[PDB]
């Protein structure tokens, strides 16, 4: 379950910080990320945060919602 | 006439019973969902329900299969106790799996015999899992507290539950078997106590005593009679005609006042200072009784009186012309007490033995009625535990165990009913899935693991699904008696089968 | 099936949509209603409180709103409109969570956990005033008066309320003092100046003619008996078929009654109060004029309220027929006063009554029928505000400003709670911030801009300040005369949490046949 | 163009798969009900089959999930042989049981992950149901017989089936200690009777040259070569084409003539009596061979010419890169005989006596072609049954035993994996119910009885769909190999889990 598993990890965020303890990513009964052995680059995850934010900044720019009916051709 | 043909009759039979089924399934088991019944077609109100009795009766049946089941289950609640929710939910769950069978094309008799032989397997496995916990009588008391505790909760009561666990256990235990509306008489009134109930020593009666009739009787000897005047007594010299013109309308009314005085002298002859009549008179007739000195206490209960009669050796029976016809009951004082903030005439002189009177105090009438029905089902389950002091661990733990045993036999034993024995097993496990998602545990995961554990011999651990967790049922106390469950299972299988048998409905 | 999914979504849609309309509360907002009824009558309404109690609905989910207001009045007597609007916030929470895939039983659980934490934080911010101390009571009473219609009759009203509640009071912070002991009577005549607090029990009734006992000494009468006289309840052998014969029967009937009322006076009666429901005609219509002569008070067809109060407070019990003489189970008394005041009004005061250490009565006076109405509402709220302190003390922000304040403190407590329930409560914190917003929104045009802004100004002030909701401006809200009792906002949360929770609980259609 | 979200994708996927599962459930097994093949997009002519494999190729499908089923079916045909239809039905069944789990609340991964653990348990069960048989020559004969007869009926041909089963098992029997098919030639050839069939113990080229060339050689010496005569394999002795004249057309024809003859001489220099050529032999070198004393066979097959080279003990020339310098083959006798109404060349005394040719004799072309394929699927089976000489009890007996294995596991478990175990057992069990309809005997009685046996532990009763009752299996003419079955179980599952996992189906059509 998505709610249940999210709730599990969030508990260990208050109990301890900078965790090697995320959700399962080998489809296991246990939940870690040291024993699920998923590692990303710090820059790699960092680059995601920038990019997502980015998308929002691009759609905001102009106010040209005007279309002649040409807007996806 | 109207003829509803072979497929269609069976379809009406399945949806109708499923819909009524889903109403009582929320309250059933540990705390999950409740019903709040919505009334608009009789009258416009909302009602707070938790008892299956209220939910099922109050909503009509206009689907012909649905009628049969609500009648069988309601009677089971009286006898067995907690037969309203239990019988209806399982009967509904079985029809769902019939629906499957039939589209596939299995004949209705394969289904009927598979379910039935599978009920015999469940019953045999429930006996296996059930073991004594009444081998010392003090240990027996404790066994009864658990069983009682389970019934009471998941029915809305504020603090009346906490008393009732101990209450019901005391009442049943001392009496040994039988009914227990004779070993604890339920007088319901409102008081200044928000949700408290206590054991009265005596019988207490609601109604203020005013006028010249004195509020304190000393040296009561009670003459028991179950009939009396409504407000006017007819007799040999009581019969007259005095009305035939318009002024003669007041003169007969004068005359009726006189007829009240004639009834007073009837008791005066006996010399029995406390006369009980079961019906109420008015304030004006009361002055005559009190004046004479043979006091009338009106609005009396049969249940109260019966409480006094048993200890004193009196008799509850009508006929009076002398007091030698009907044996006397005794109390010392019948003194006006105020309990709550409501003024009561309280009979005190004898205490306990074969009967107590229990006085409940709330502030809403709904709370008293609700409380009685919760309690009622409990007292019935505890009645059966005196006979067979076996107890079997539930919460949904029982229902999976019997189902495991029915799945094992479902493979081996039959020649064509295999599919149907399994369907019977899966329907018992439907009840523990529904409660899982109310709790915040995964239905699928719960039914598929612990079932093997408890069957192998960890009968203690069972389903605690008011938290969505595996807990000990010997220590947490989510255990009900052997008897109550055996009989509701029997009932529910028969009830489904009856309507499953029906392949044409003719309406004339 | 499909019966549980669709019912929950519509019932929640249907209360919430009405709650959106209804949320125009505090100050001048929305546009008036002149209402063409479903029965063809013209009705005009103003005030949020008065509407909600009156509201006539047949949608099961919306009925909850009607009755929510009534419970609030009985415990608080404050915050009657308030409790509904914040309940509509909780409904707003319930949809967003269904889409997320959080089950309905879970959303019920969270309401309890929202309640438990929230009320504790209300008690934290609150400054604990004493419930037996007059000065703080006097300030608080001004707050409620000045927020209602009065602003100049407020002067008279603040001190009478502190005195009234003082009579009933019990020292504790436990639940005591009620409007089952505070008796509220109207009287035509007097003025708002002349309103009178009698520490005993005074009953509202109508007394025949003017010319009756206004002096001390009385035996208070609670009777349940009809007379015995010719053509009443005693035998007559004179049967009428003429106007003349009619005249004789009535003459001898009234005559015997003139004797009877002397035995009533022998008792000490200067007050007699007749039962509600007859046993033939009760004391006859002739008896009442004769009683008036003995100097003894009347009321036949007595209201329900009087019968409850007399028996409880003074210990007054029914008595035997007069020919048989009265039983003497009547309570103690020492005043039979017919209150006339500026040429109008008929009233009974009972002074020197026995008491259980409770029961005050305030008499509400006004020279015109509307002018009585103006005293009446305003006093009701001023009595009730001081009342709320005895039941449970302290002062927090008023106008519903601590529900906005509570939102900030409460988000934090959800995150660290880190349950299933956390998400439900966090989402409710954001919903309590909509209440000044939604209020304004409906009135006009251009909604969006103002709506976001009021939440910024309140939030940024922190845990001790925000925008006021009775003056505007970011200033300290915890004590500044924008206060209400602890009881009002905790009670409001409590009532809301129960009623809303119930919508989530049902499954499948249900309709009794 | 369209992005099909995970649920919507599931339904298209399911319905794709199921539409296909109906056709192949009917075709299944020896009494299975036929299909009608309909040629779509071009005409609307018809043929009747009972082969599940053919349904897919002839009649295609535009459902994305159903295309996965087609790819899967291809793999059975070659590698295993039989089981092309047997797999396709189980895979559709696995998905059917999947439907109720996606609906409930249960995600696709839950169902996948628990069927992987279940496949491992089912395999362990396939080993248990697999008893060794055909270790000794007597038993070994009995062992090939059962499997081979199964295959033909299920892919159509059930009339003349028994005669072909005798020749096919004998063919594999000669090899001994290796699963060759690289010596067992399969020749399907017009002429002969449908009843008669022949196995020559040697090698047989069905190509002939008339009675106008030598064909009687005793103590033969074999050259295997790929020699052009007009194709013009290298070792040219002709000319380049150039145009310089208007009579130059004449010059080219002559130049080819010296070419044909100079190559005949180089062949001749080997010292041989039998010359085999994959390519054409022109009218001019043909006559020059008949005079030299050398046998001429033209239009030899790419399979057979190569395969011939191994058995006899020759070696191929490889595009005529060896004109005198390649080692010979040898046979004792070369006889021309008439088998049917045909002239065959019979190599006998072949060096490796492993080699055999199975010659199929048709007298209806429709039968002769379908027969070649069905018998090839059967020989693929046969040769894997050399590597491991064991059978499982077929008939529905194994399917129940895998289902049951997985049912006992299912019971133990209460986790996320446990869910799918219930689904997996049901899926395996749902195959004999199909076999039960094919029998024409009601499913519920048989399958329930069968179920009962295997719980207690028995693999010595199976379903006889050839008696319509629950019967003994004691390695009868209705068991299946272990070889076919392991692969069929593995692929059905593997296909279904790929269909589950694809729910982000973006169709751009």
């Amino acid at each position: 379950n998505p709610i249940q598993t999210m709730t599990e990890v969030r508990a260990r965020q208050v109990k301890e910080m900078n965790p090697a303890l995320g959700i399962d990513c080998l489809h296991k009964g246990t939940n870690d990320m040291k024993q699920q052995h998923v590692i990303e680059t710090l820059i790699g995850k960092k680059q995601q945060i920038s990019l997502a934010t980015q998308m929002v900044r691009m759609i905001l720019k102009i106010d040209d919602i005007r279309k002649p009916g040409e807007s996806e051709e | 006439a109207d003829e509803e043909r072979a497929e269609t009759a069976r379809l009406t039979s399945f949806i109708g019973a499923i819909a009524i089924g889903d109403l009582v399934k929320s309250t059933l088991g540990p705390k999950g969902m409740d019903k709040i019944l919505l009334s608009s077609g009789r009258d416009a109100s909302l009602m707070v329900t938790n008892d299956g009795a209220t939910i099922l009766k109050n909503i009509g049946v206009d689907n012909p299969a649905a009628k049969v089941l609500v009648d069988m289950s309601r009677v089971q609640d009286d006898e067995v106790g907690d037969g309203t929710t239990s019988v209806t939910v399982l009967a509904a769950e079985l029809l769902r799996e019939a629906e499957s069978l039939i589209a596939k094309k299995i004949h209705p008799q394969t289904i009927i015999a598979g379910w039935r032989e599978a009920t015999k397997a469940a019953r045999e496995a429930l006996l296996s899992s059930a073991v004594d916990h009444g081998s010392d009588e003090v240990k027996f008391r404790q066994d009864l507290m658990n069983i009682a505790g389970t019934t009471l909760s998941s029915k809305l009561l504020t603090h009346h539950k906490d008393h009732f666990t101990k209450l019901a256990v005391e009442a049943v235990l001392r009496l040994k078997g039988s009914g227990n509306l004779e070993a604890i008489h339920i007088i319901k009134k409102l008081g200044g106590s928000l949700a408290d109930s206590y054991l009265d020593e005596g019988f207490l009666l609601d109604k203020k005593i005013g006028v010249n009739q004195p509020k304190r009787i000393e040296n009561a000897k009670i003459l028991i009679a179950n009939t009396g005047m409504d407000t006017d007594k007819i007799k040999i010299f009581g019969s007259r005609v005095r009305v035939d013109s318009t002024a003669k309308v007041a003169e007969i009314e004068h005359a009726e006042k006189e007829k009240m005085k004639e009834k007073v002298e009837r008791i005066l002859k006996h010399g029995i200072n406390c006369f009980i009549n079961r019906q109420l008179i008015y304030n004006y007739p009361e002055q005559l009784f009190g004046a004479a000195g043979v006091m009338a206490i009106e609005h009396a209960d049969f249940a109260g009186v019966e409480r006094l009669a048993l200890v004193t050796g009196g008799e509850i029976a009508s006929t009076f012309d002398h007091p030698e016809l009907v044996k006397l009951g005794s109390c010392k004082l019948i003194e006006e007490v105020m309990i709550g903030e409501d003024k009561l005439i309280h009979f005190s002189g004898v205490a306990l033995g074969e009967a107590c009177t229990i006085v409940l105090r709330g502030a809403t009438q709904q709370i008293l009625d609700e409380a009685e029905r919760s309690l009622h089902d409990a007292l019935c389950v505890l009645a059966q535990t005196v006979k067979d002091s076996r107890t079997v661990y539930g919460g949904g733990c029982s229902e999976m165990l019997m189902a495991h045993a029915v799945t094992q036999l479902a493979n081996r034993t039959p020649g064509k009913e295999a599919v149907a024995m399994e369907s019977y097993a899966k329907a018992l496990r439907m009840l523990p899935t529904i409660i899982a998602d109310n709790a915040g545990y995964d239905s699928a995961d719960l039914v598929a693991q612990l079932r093997a554990a408890h069957s192998e011999g960890n009968t203690t651990a069972g389903l605690d699904m008011r938290e969505g967790t595996i807990g000990d049922m010997a220590i947490l106390g989510i255990t009900e008696s052997f008897q109550v469950k055996r009989q509701v299972l029997l009932s529910a299988a028969e009830a489904a089968e009856v309507i499953l048998r029906v392949d044409n409905i003719i309406k004339a | 099936r499909d019966k549980p999914a669709q019912i929950r979504f519509s019932n929640i849609s249907a209360a919430k949509a009405v709650a959106d309309a209804i949320r125009t509360s505090l100050g001048p907002k929305g546009m008036d209603k002149m209402i063409q009824d479903g029965k063809g009558d013209v009705t005009i309404t103003n005030d949020g409180a008065t509407i909600l109690k009156q509201m006539q609905v047949l949608h099961p989910a919306a009925r909850m709103l009607v009755e929510l207001s009534k419970a609030q009045d009985i415990e608080a007597g404050d915050g009657t409109t308030s409790v509904v609007i914040i309940a509509g916030s909780l409904l707003d929470s319930c949809t967003k969570l269904l889409q997320k895939g959080i089950h309905p039983t879970i959303i019920s659980e969270s309401f309890q956990k929202a309640l438990e934490k929230g009320i504790e934080i209300l008690t934290d911010m609150s400054r604990p005033v004493e419930l037996s101390d007059r000065e703080t009571l006097l300030n608080s009473a001004t707050t409620s008066l000045n927020s209602k219609v009065v602003s100049q009759y407020s002067s008279l009203l603040s001190p009478m309320s502190v005195n009234a509640v003082m009579k009933v009071i019990d020292p504790a912070t436990a639940t005591s003092v009620d409007l089952r002991d505070i008796k509220i009577v109207k009287k035509l005549g007097g003025t708002i100046d002349d309103c009178e607090l009698v520490e005993g029990l005074v009953l509202t009734q109508k007394v025949s003619n003017s010319g009756i006992t206004r002096v001390e000494k009385a035996k208070i009468g609670l009777i349940q008996f009809c007379l015995s006289a010719p053509k009443t309840d005693m035998d007559n052998q004179i049967v009428v078929s003429d106007y003349a014969q009619m005249d004789r029967v009535l003459r001898e009937e009234r005559a015997y009654i003139l004797n009877l009322v002397k035995q009533i006076k022998k008792t000490g009666c200067n007050v007699l109060l007749i039962q509600k429901s007859i046993l033939r005609d009760a004391l006859s219509d002739l008896a009442l004029h004769f009683l008036n002569k003995m100097k003894i008070m009347v009321i036949k067809d007595i209201e329900r309220e009087d019968i409850e109060f007399i028996c409880k407070t003074i210990g007054t019990k029914p008595v035997a027929h007069i020919d048989q003489f009265t039983a003497d189970m009547l309570g103690s008394a020492e005043l039979a006063e017919e209150v006339n005041l500026n040429g109008s009004g008929k009233l009974l005061k009972i002074t020197g009554c026995a008491s259980p250490g409770k029961t005050v009565t305030i008499v509400v006076r006004g020279s015109n029928k509307l002018v009585i109405e103006e005293a009446e509402r305003s006093i009701h709220d001023a009595l009730c505000v001081i009342r709320c302190l005895v039941k449970k003390r302290a002062l927090i922000a008023g106008g519903g400003a601590p529900e906005i304040e509570l939102a900030l403190r409460l988000t934090e407590y959800s995150r660290t709670l880190s349950g299933m329930e956390s998400y439900c409560v966090r989402a409710f914190a954001d919903a309590m911030e909509v209440i000044p917003s939604t209020l304004a929104e409906n009135a006009g045009l251009n909604p969006i801009s103002t709506v976001t802004e009021l939440r910024n100004r309140h939030a940024q002030g922190e845990k001790t300040a925000g925008i006021n909701v009775r003056k505007g401006g970011i200033s300290n809200i915890l004590e500044e005369l924008v206060v209400q009792p602890l009881l009002v906002s905790v009670s409001a949360l409590t009532l809301a949490t129960e009623t809303v929770r119930s919508i989530l609980k049902i499954d499948d259609v249900v309709n009794t046949r």
